[PDB]
């Protein structure tokens, strides 16, 4: 942060790139990072936690004129956020179990299922066949790094699924480098793709 | 059923027959259903396999040294819901999530008995029946099997 | 909760000493002079690199390798031919097919990874009821053909009658964990 | 109890040798085949019998999370002795 | 705007399938069969359309049975005969039904195990 | 007296409680060729006489974000001729009509 | 412990602040290995009775979803409704409220 | 109950109360609005009202809706209509999701919209690449994610789990050309579906 | 006896917070510094 | 070299892992969710791991919960390290890189 | 059968769209095998052409009409730009796979295909 | 056959033929695509190298897991060859250089290498043994080669009787010895071509077609001893077989012809090469002794194959010699050559 957030270069190559505004975002649907990086106080740690981030304090950073320089600086410092949560997940871990207390979701332990049998059955099940969720359907969409991933899965009573779907993060971002690559020339257009978080796994799927 | 054993006891273990080539007891797993003397009295005609003794020492078969070797000897198999007499030749061959099942017909005796052939990678490791009504009921012979 | 990151302009009518720290920072470009001395704090540091062959990094007890068949203290392959290893092997890479041992037993003919197959995702090595299969701490193991990544059973009970020392230590660290 | 075939192969754990007549031992030629020479035929049956006091008796591994789950024999037949599947550790009444 | 067509609605070519899984490939729909091991009639209850089977052969190096017809392991679960054919007329391929089996309703007493007159009064309680 | 928003290609468009009295009262006049009875000119005439309202008796725009939530006024300026302009496709559209057209053929009981 | 504090000096001015406390490369302060054995805690439900599966059947407290207005099912002044109350300011992070 | 993840009765009230509203004011194309136990709704609609019901949940005072998630397409080949066509959507201003899907044949296509979210430029090309479903009023329909000469439309259930064609290297032409599937392992479909309904009164009466 | 791996009391503060500590001669020490060092250069 | 049009044929990577789901448990699927991100991998199985636990109106226990949220933070700096850095390596500073992934 | 058509109307609107693609091929074959070495000739490449709209004739129904050109403009889009490569475009000729014998009596001396 | 010779596969590349071959010059020109011929279609196929492992990479595909295997080798030994041909039911020759080395000469190349083989391939008990001369070589030849490659087809049929032989006219394909050849005569001044080219007549052959012919001829129940002549149509003239090269390959052209006094010397002068000479004595004389006319032998057509014409496949193999300015040029473009019947 140092070597980086006071340069000329650094300062004169990122400032000004991407300067995708606020509600275009959302017709483009980023969700993750570049909207926040934009003004849009957004995140689903305060608007929708899933796991423990209700009992979590932390600060979201938000940044305005989003331009490839103020979104690094956003992604920058929720590294230290996040460092401020470590301090407060190392501190307070109840000493409690592990996995889920119901053997016919979560398999028993692996001696548990050597004195006893159900425990070997269920065992026998999980590993082979699995536990016949219900039929039904979700959309998890957790703020990983890049933003909002999401899983829509579709259930049916078999211990398979029926087509899971995933939002990739990055493949609304991507289709964002259209318009933010106007103006800007071939080389600021390969710093674009750095500031979208892209790893073309997630999209390519 | 439940997920957790309360028992924390001992077991009790039963001791092992002979029936024949084709019929594999181990006991140990019997529940006491009868589910195999109401087969080998009221469809094969045998009277054979009873139960001797009460309590957890009950244990289902003959008393002595017999040899339950008859036509229709091998749906005791695919009628006890255990495991503890099952096919001897079909021992360890399978696993039936492994299997893929085609649903084809008896040859070699007349009445056109249906069947499902169960197929591993290519080659035959079970032939189960189907239930049809007018054939057979619901059960096949030993040599189709 | 949230926080600006880049929001500071307010023109304070910036005096003639606030205009310098502006003006030699600039004819001078000393905020990168911050960054050359930030590298020359590291030239003089201990570069953390190790000799590999003969320094080879840290692992863990539970890393997972080169899959082996374990075996009993009283030789008697461990294995049972249950294929509830195959049954959840996601990717597809595991084939037992199995008879009686002509003892009476119960015992494999065959057994089969495609290491090119083969994730090493682990849930071969706890779904094992008897701890037969394991993946070892193996990671230099690689191969010059396609064909020594086909570990049938052969290449993969030697394998266990290899690592036995140092895989039952790992095991023996761990069984209270899983 | 790795034995060579009249060809020149070893035997495995399984009677799998390659016949003479057969193409598919060019693989072997400027290499070899990997076959264990410790039959688990063999050193199970080089194991003693532990002729035990009680009729019902308890198998592991030596360890009981450590393997063999816990499975229980009859040991009725004093002709042959009980064994347990995954093992194949033999027993005996002693009485 | 509407528009009239009477014609039997193949969709033979929008899907690929060049041409040796159209005409030279069967189809079979039925609800599949009970494993008889266990009594449980769920896995009935749709109308899968298996296909036949065809080459397995044993790859030379390994022992694994390989193929080439891809078109194999092709499960395809509904709900009721009617939906089954509207499907495989319409991608070119050739149906074989096989209608249900329901079993008979029975009349089972516990009481006639105990008969006086009667050949059913069994033994073993 | 707004310096800098936080968002970004959102102009201040400064004399608020104009604008949003412009277009508000322009929805009211866009609407009453509407049915009476649709549920759309029903409902939204609810909002907007409330938003209306919470402007023409506010003056202080810091506490007027606290009546009509959607703080950052000037974002609401955005959807209150957002609104406005649907109301238009919906008067070219006619969604008030009958139960719908081509219902469906057995197609949502899910578990297959 | 490779410094000979003269360039602990350097290499603490250079860069601005003192790295001697803040190093990345670990020498004893780290956990060791082998640790001794644990011994993990039972869950809960482990305690013999009052644990009937019926009771905690959360895979089965499902039930399937409440259709409105099914155009041939069910067919079911008035004010206005929103999906949720809005959400709004939220805070404005004490403590570090402008880096 | 410890294990069991607390219903929250009350964000179940806000969203039903919220489907007869979209529903009363919007009775065409509207069908069996719908909310799960997971507190999450379901607004299905017949394919000539997408537009109209997607400009409304983004430009409304109370449906703020203005950022897309996903658009799936999923295959049920036991209907007419087999593929159901998904929307999911959010609202920053009330922290509250949505569902609203469609229907389709393999050839009955429906309006894009692009115009309203231009998120689903891709989203529908994909939909387009995995499936076949056409999408009237579309800048540059075509591939995202198959090959370029790619025969079919794989996410379809009637296309197999490895297709019908694999690339290899041809040093007689010096290129890599397609020759028809062939296995060495033939994927081996195992049979994991038990009897026995584990959720009864949840299930199909005859 | 159970230990499953909790931590003890407190583990003290982190310091996350930024720290990038100003110096140098600050902007009248410089120019007097080069231009001093450019009149030399000049006698 | 100023860019007036760009149209990215994403694609190159496709696999089909929304296909391959359908015929895998979903024990047997949790580590497809690792490679749609292969940065933050844990981030993708606590996603996973959620869709999964609504459907069967399941929670954790808290141990897991904060463990969960531990590690869904560590990836947080597993990333921004694999972004910070690999979007300079396209501008030319090399070496935070380096000094990042000894940390 | 009352059903909605797409992007036309009976057959008869339907094959000048047909034509105009037929009219897109026939100027373009001479220009990709300029652009990207390819060994075909010209006529080789535009028999091709009609080959692969030679057998789709059988079709009667004006949306899969209206369908097939489409994907057809698709895969000119795609060759009037280089997106395809030579190996790509010269994928349409099967020239590796042997064609099977469409005879009975040969096609079983190798294979149970029937 | 056996069990596993029998062929039970569809098409090729995971399939079985029952054609485990050997074939021994597979690290040239002619046998990399016949290994790829039987590789994929499935067939093991035994790949005896003598050479470098890095110049045998390009034949570790056109191989399905397990059907290609390699071994070591010299044929100044014993033992070496009684492991390749011995778990065999093929074998086909391809070896001969083009010229002498300092330790095998035309004599020890294409005469004592099929006699040891084929000999020791006779012991093994393998049935077929195709094996490649070259055609005009019947005896008396104005060559060195061509004198041996005859002698080569008779101390084969008297060791191995029954074998296939192939005598194939001049081949052409990419990365070959003869279009290429003709084409670096552009790096002089001009082409010395002898008599203007004229009194040779010349119908080359595709390697595909070759390699297609002899995989073909290793399944027939046909051909448990009829020679071949893998010739091809298009029975060409070299002066206007070469005009086609350098219309082809845009360069230029202009004759500079020579008798065989000097024109058989240069080669002598370039046959001073410790590499891959660029012509010897005898790479000067085949171009000149090529001439025939078919007469009565089987060919291609009644094996299988329906050969190619140079007309067709001529950018592959010279679309590299050309100039930016020519390198598209359409053979549409191109005045095909004149072709003699006679
Ligand atoms: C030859 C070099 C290879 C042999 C190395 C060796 O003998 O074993 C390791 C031996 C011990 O080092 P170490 O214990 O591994 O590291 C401790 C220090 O951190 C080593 O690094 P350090 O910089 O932290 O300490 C070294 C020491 C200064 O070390 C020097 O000798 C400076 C070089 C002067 C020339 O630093 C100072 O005290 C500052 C003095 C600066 C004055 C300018 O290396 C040395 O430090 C000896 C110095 C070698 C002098 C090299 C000059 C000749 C260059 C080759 C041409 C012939
Ligand atoms: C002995 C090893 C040499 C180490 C020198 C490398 C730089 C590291 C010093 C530490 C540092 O980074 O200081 C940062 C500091 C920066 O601190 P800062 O960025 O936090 O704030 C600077 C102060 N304000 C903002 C008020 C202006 O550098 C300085 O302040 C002063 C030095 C800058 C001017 C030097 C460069 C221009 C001079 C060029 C003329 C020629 C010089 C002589 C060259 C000799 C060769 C010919
Ligand atoms: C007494 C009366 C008479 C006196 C008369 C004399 C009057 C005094 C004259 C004073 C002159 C002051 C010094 C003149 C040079 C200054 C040049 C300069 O101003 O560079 C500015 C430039 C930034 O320009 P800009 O586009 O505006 O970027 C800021 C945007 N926010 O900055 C840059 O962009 C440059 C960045 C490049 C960094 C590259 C790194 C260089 C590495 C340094 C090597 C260190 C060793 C030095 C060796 C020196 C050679 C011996
Ligand atoms: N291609 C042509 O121009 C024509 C060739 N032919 C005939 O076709 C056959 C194929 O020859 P071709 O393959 O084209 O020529 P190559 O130059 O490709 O040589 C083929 C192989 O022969 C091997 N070889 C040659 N001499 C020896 C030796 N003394 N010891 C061991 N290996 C040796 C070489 O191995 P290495 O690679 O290690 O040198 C080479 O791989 C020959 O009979 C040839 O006469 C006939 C007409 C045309
Ligand atoms: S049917 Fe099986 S379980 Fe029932 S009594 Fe007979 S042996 Fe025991
Ligand atoms: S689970 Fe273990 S014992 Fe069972 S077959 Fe697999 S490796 Fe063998
Ligand atoms: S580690 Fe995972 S992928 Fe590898 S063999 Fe075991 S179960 Fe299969
Ligand atoms: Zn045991």
């Amino acid at each position: 942060e140092e070597m980086l957030t006071n340069n000329r270069i650094w300062r004169n190559r990122t400032v000004d790139i991407g300067v995708v505004t606020a509600e275009d975002a959302l017709n483009y649907g980023f969700s993750g990072v570049m909207l926040r990086g934009s003004g849009i106080q957004w995140d689903l740690r305060k608007t929708q936690p899933y796991d423990v981030y209700d009992q979590v304090e932390f600060d979201v950073p938000i940044g305005s004129r989003g331009d490839c320089y103020d979104r690094y600086l956003c992604r920058v410092e929720e590294m230290r956020q996040s460092l401020r949560i470590i301090e407060q997940c190392l501190n307070k871990m109840p000493p409690g179990e592990i996995k889920v207390d119901d053997a016919k979701v979560s398999p028993p332990k692996r001696a548990e299922m050597k004195t006893s049998m159900e425990s070997l059955i269920h065992h026998f099940k999980l590993y082979t066949e699995g536990y016949q969720v219900p039929p039904g359907a979700t959309y998890t969409a957790i703020e990983a790094p890049k933003g909002e991933f999401g899983v829509y899965l579709v259930s049916d009573g078999s211990s398979r699924p029926y087509r899971c779907k995933i939002k990739a993060p990055g493949f609304a971002h991507l289709a964002g480098l259209d318009k933010m690559s106007k103006g800007h020339m071939l080389a600021d257009v390969v710093a674009i793709i750095g500031t979208q978080d892209i790893v073309f796994g997630e999209i390519d799927r | 059923g439940s997920d957790r054993s309360r028992f924390l006891e001992g077991k009790r273990a039963v001791e092992d027959k002979n029936i024949g080539p084709l019929v594999k007891t181990i006991m140990t797993r019997c529940i006491q259903c009868t589910r195999c003397i109401r087969f080998a009295s009221e469809i094969a005609g045998v009277d054979d396999l009873g139960t001797t003794g009460r309590g957890n020492d009950m244990q289902v078969g003959t008393y002595i040294e017999k040899m339950f070797m008859s036509e229709l000897s091998g749906n005791v198999i695919d009628i006890c819901p255990v495991g503890a007499l099952t096919s001897k030749p079909y021992a360890f061959t399978a696993r039936p999530w492994e299997t893929r099942k085609t649903e084809s017909i008896d040859v070699m005796d007349a009445v056109g008995s249906n069947i499902v052939v169960s197929t591993r990678t290519g080659e035959v490791m079970r032939i189960l029946p189907r239930m049809h009504e007018d054939i057979n009921e619901e059960w096949i012979s030993d040599k189709t099997r | 909760t949230y926080k600006y990151v880049n929001k500071k302009e307010q023109e304070s009518e910036v005096d003639m000493k606030s205009a310098t720290d502006n003006a030699a920072r600039i004819l001078m470009w000393t905020e990168l002079i911050r960054g050359l001395g930030m590298t020359l704090s590291y030239l003089f540091r201990e570069p953390a690199t190790i000799n590999y062959p003969f320094e080879k990094g840290p692992l863990s007890p539970r890393f997972r390798g080169e899959h082996a068949l374990r075996r009993y203290p009283s030789g008697e392959e461990r294995c049972i031919a249950c294929k509830l290893c195959e049954a959840i092997c996601p990717a597809q890479a595991i084939t037992i097919e199995a008879e009686p041992r002509a003892d009476g037993s119960r015992r494999t003919t065959r057994y089969d990874i495609d290491m090119t197959k083969c994730i090493y995702c682990g849930f071969c090595q706890e779904a094992c009821p008897v701890d037969a299969i394991v993946e070892g701490p193996n990671f230099e193991f690689s191969t010059e053909t396609h064909e020594e990544l086909l570990y049938n059973k052969e290449k993969l009970l030697n394998n266990g009658d290899k690592w036995e020392a140092e895989i039952a230590a790992n095991i023996q660290a761990d069984y209270l964990y899983r | 109890g790795v034995q060579v075939s009249p060809s020149g192969e070893k035997i495995t754990h399984t009677g799998q040798v390659y016949d003479e007549k057969d193409y598919r031992r060019v693989r072997f030629v400027d290499r070899q085949k990997e076959v264990n020479e410790n039959f688990a035929i063999d050193l199970i049956a080089q194991q003693p019998v532990n002729e035990v006091e009680h009729r019902i008796i308890a198998c592991d591994g030596g360890g009981g999370a450590l393997g063999h789950p816990k499975v229980y024999i009859n040991l009725d037949k004093e002709t042959k002795t009980g064994t347990c599947g995954y093992c194949g550790l033999q027993f005996k009444q002693h009485h | 705007q509407l528009i009239t067509v009477d014609e039997k609605l193949d969709i033979t070519t929008l899907t690929g399938v060049p041409e040796e899984h159209i005409k030279t490939r069967k189809v079979r729909i039925f609800v599949p069969a009970r494993n008889n091991m266990q009594s449980g009639v769920n896995n009935t209850k749709k109308w899968k359309m298996e296909f036949d089977t065809r080459e397995r052969w044993e790859n030379p190096l390994m022992g694994w049975a390989s193929t080439a017809d891809p078109l194999s392991n092709m499960v395809l679960t509904f709900s009721a005969k009617e939906d089954a054919i509207a499907f495989a007329e319409k991608n070119g391929w050739s149906y074989d039904v096989e209608e249900k089996k329901v079993p008979k309703p029975k009349s089972k007493s516990y009481g006639a195990n105990f008969s006086w007159n009667k050949r059913t009064r069994v033994s073993t309680k | 007296l707004k310096k800098t928003t936080g968002l970004v290609g959102l102009a201040v468009c400064d004399t608020p409680h104009e604008r949003l009295t412009i277009l508000y009262t322009k929805t009211l006049d866009i609407l009453k060729h509407f049915p009476k009875h649709a549920a759309y000119r029903k409902y939204t005439e609810q909002i907007t006489n409330e938003k209306l309202d919470m402007v023409k008796a506010e003056p202080d725009v810091k506490k007027l974000e606290a009546l009509l939530q959607g703080g950052e006024v000037e974002e609401v300026i955005l959807q209150a001729e957002k609104e406005l302009s649907l109301a238009r496709k919906m008067l070219k559209w006619k969604p008030w009509e009958p139960l719908v057209e081509e219902p469906p053929a057995n197609q949502w009981k899910w578990p297959i | 412990a490779s410094a000979t504090r003269v360039i602990q000096k350097l290499r603490n001015w250079a860069s601005g602040q003192d790295l001697q406390a803040k190093l990345q490369l670990r020498y004893q302060e780290i956990a060791k290995r082998t640790q001794p054995p644990p011994k993990l805690p039972v869950g809960p439900s482990h305690k013999l009775s009052n644990n009937y599966y019926c009771t905690r059947d959360g895979r089965r407290e499902v039930v399937p979803p409440s259709i409105i207005m099914s155009s041939q099912k069910a067919l079911v002044e008035k004010k206005a409704v929103t999906p949720a109350p809005p959400m709004k300011r939220w805070e404005l992070s004490k403590d570090q409220p402008y880096l | 109950r410890p294990t069991v993840r607390p219903r929250s009765d009350v964000t179940h009230k806000q969203l039903s109360a919220f489907g007869e509203y979209v529903a009363e004011i919007l009775p065409k194309y509207v069908q069996q609005v719908q909310v799960s136990c997971l507190d999450e709704l379901e607004i299905c609609i017949h394919p000539d009202g997408v537009i109209p019901t997607l400009t409304f949940l983004r430009d409304h005072t109370n449906a703020q809706f203005k950022s897309l998630a996903d658009l799936t397409a999923v295959d049920v080949p036991t209907r007419q209509n087999r593929f159901e066509i998904v929307y999911n959507l959010l609202s920053l201003r009330f922290n509250s999701r949505i569902r609203v899907k469609t229907y389709a044949d393999e050839l009955t296509p429906i309006d894009s919209i692009v115009s309203v979210h231009i998120a689903a430029n891709w989203y529908e090309r994909e939909v387009w690449d995995m499936f076949g479903v056409f999408f009237f009023n579309h800048p540059d329909l075509r591939r995202i994610l198959t090959d370029y000469g790619f025969e079919g439309h794989p996410f379809r259930k009637d296309f197999p789990l490895t297709g019908y064609v694999e690339l290899r290297y041809d040093d007689e032409v010096k290129r890599v050309v397609a020759e028809p599937v062939e296995l060495a392992q033939e994927f081996r479909k195992f049979d994991l579906n038990s009897p026995w309904e584990a959720f009864p009164a949840y299930r199909q009466p005859p | 006896v159970k230990q499953d791996m909790p931590p003890p009391g407190g583990y003290g503060p982190i310091d996350y917070k930024r720290n990038l500590p100003r110096r140098g001669l600050s902007g009248y020490s410089m120019f007097a510094v080069g231009i001093g060092a450019l009149i030399f250069g000049y006698w | 070299e100023m860019v007036r049009k760009c149209d990215p044929h994403i694609g190159l990577l496709h696999r089909g892992t929304e296909k391959l789901i359908e015929y895998k448990t979903y024990l047997q699927a949790l580590p497809y969710f690792d490679r749609l991100d292969y940065v933050s991998m844990m981030c993708n199985e606590q996603a996973y791991s959620i869709a999964v636990e609504k459907l069967l109106n399941i929670q954790p226990p808290p141990r897991a919960q904060w463990i969960r949220v531990l590690f869904g933070e560590i990836t947080r700096i597993l990333n921004h390290i694999m972004a910070v850095t690999t979007h300079a390596l396209d501008i030319g500073a090399m070496t935070p890189f380096f000094w990042m992934f000894e940390e | 059968t009352s059903v909605k058509p797409i992007f036309s109307r009976d057959l008869n609107e339907a094959k000048r769209r047909v034509r105009e693609l037929y009219r897109a091929w026939y100027r373009e074959v001479p220009n990709t095998v300029h652009l990207m070495q390819l060994d075909i000739t010209v006529k080789q490449g535009r028999d091709k052409v009609r080959e692969m709209f030679m057998k789709n004739a059988h079709v009667t129904d004006p949306r899969v009409v209206d369908l097939l050109v489409i994907k057809g403009k698709m895969e000119l889009q795609e060759t009037i730009k280089v997106w395809k490569q030579r190996t790509h475009v010269m994928r349409f000729f099967h020239e590796t796979e042997t064609p099977r014998p469409k005879d009975f009596l040969s096609k079983f001396y190798m294979g149970h295909d029937p | 056959l056996h069990h596993a010779v029998i062929p039970h596969g569809k098409g090729g590349r995971s399939s079985v033929s029952g054609v485990v071959a050997t074939v021994f010059g597979a690290t040239g020109f002619l046998g990399r695509y016949v290994v790829n011929h039987l590789g994929r279609m499935g067939s093991q196929v035994i790949i005896p190298y003598r050479c470098d492992v890095y110049d045998i990479m390009h034949l570790r595909l056109m191989g399905d897991l397990g059907q290609l295997t390699f071994l070591e080798w010299d044929a100044r030994d014993k033992d070496s060859i009684r492991k390749a041909v011995q778990h065999s039911n093929v074998v086909i020759n391809l070896i001969g250089r083009e010229w002498e080395t300092r330790n095998f000469d035309f004599e020890d190349v294409f005469v004592n290498i099929p006699r040891a083989i084929a000999q020791a391939s006779k012991e093994a008990g393998v049935e077929r043994f195709i094996h490649v001369s070259h055609l005009n070589a019947s005896m008396k030849s104005s060559s060195k080669s061509l004198r041996s490659k005859a002698v080569g087809e008779k101390e084969v049929r008297s060791v191995f009787p029954e074998a296939i032989i192939i005598r194939p006219s001049d081949i052409f394909g990419r990365e070959d010895r003869f279009l290429n050849h003709f084409a670096n005569y552009r790096w002089f001044l001009a082409v010395p071509l002898v008599s203007l080219g004229f009194k040779t007549v010349k119908q080359p052959v595709y390697v595909a077609d070759v390699s297609k012919g002899i995989v073909n001829a290793t399944k027939d129940p046909d051909a448990v001893g009829k020679t071949f002549a893998f010739t091809g149509p298009n029975r060409y003239l070299l002066f206007h077989l070469v005009k086609y090269i350098f219309g082809m390959t845009h360069r230029t052209f202009i004759p500079y012809p020579l008798p065989l006094f000097v024109y058989s010397w240069i080669g002598k002068l370039f046959g001073l090469s410790p590499f891959e000479p660029w012509t010897t004595k005898d790479k000067v004389e085949r171009i000149h002794i090529s001439d025939v006319m078919p007469t009565d032998l089987p060919g291609l057509e009644d094996l299988g194959v329906q050969p190619t014409p140079l007309e067709l496949k001529s950018i592959e193999v010279l679309r590299r010699h050309r100039t930016y300015r020519w390198l598209s040029s359409e053979i549409e473009e191109t005045k095909p050559a004149k072709t003699v019947n006679y």
